[PDB]
């Protein structure tokens, strides 16, 4: 926002908004799969106990 | 539609664009960041000078 002229800068920061959004989307997706294999083992512990 | 009209120096004809600072757009006539519409610039050394 300091060096770039304002309309072009908006273009260059579109990389950072969707770059971090892809990083949260990837991180959340791994937790969704990883919570499935824990609930498959939480239901195995609740069955054993 | 909302028109405008003024005469400036030829050095600062590119200073008018949105988001450009200087002295003409800092003291006399500024355009918004979200400016929709455009300008028609042409040399007038024959008439105004």
């Amino acid at each position: 926002f300091s060096r770039l002229d304002p309309p072009e800068a908006e273009v260059q920061i579109d990389r950072l908004i969707t770059g971090r959004l892809q990083s949260l989307q990837t991180y959340v997706t791994q937790q969704l799969i990883r919570a499935a294999e824990i609930r498959a083992s939480a239901n195995l512990a609740a069955t054993k106990m | 539609v909302y028109a405008d009209s003024f005469v400036i120096r030829g050095d600062e004809v590119r200073q008018i664009a949105p988001g450009q600072t200087g002295n003409i757009a800092d003291y006399n006539y500024k355009l918004p960041d979200d400016f929709t519409g455009c300008v028609i610039a042409w040399n007038s050394n024959k008439l105004d000078s």
